């Protein structure tokens, strides 16, 4: 819904930084080293 | 490997360099 809303106001570097917490194909940093996964959603991960 | 040189790197980088002989608190406060 962030990410939505702020599409629709054009701010776009913090719509791409609120996707960024669910989705990022560029993977996700966690204590410095890079993580396996791509989704910060965990029901996305696992099919629940 | 100074301390100029550390700053560059990433802390994975730095931590990749010295997994053996350092163990992540001296590596993080370095």
């Amino acid at each position: 819904m962030v990410f939505q809303r702020l599409l629709q106001e054009q701010n776009f570097t913090e719509s791409t930084r609120w996707l960024r917490y669910i989705w990022n194909p560029a993977g996700y940093s966690v204590q410095g080293e890079m993580q396996d996964y791509y989704w910060n959603v965990r029901p996305l991960e696992e099919d629940t | 490997l100074l301390l100029t040189n550390i700053s560059f790197m990433s802390f994975s980088e730095f931590r990749h360099r010295t997994s053996g002989t350092l163990t992540w608190r001296e590596t993080d406060f370095l």
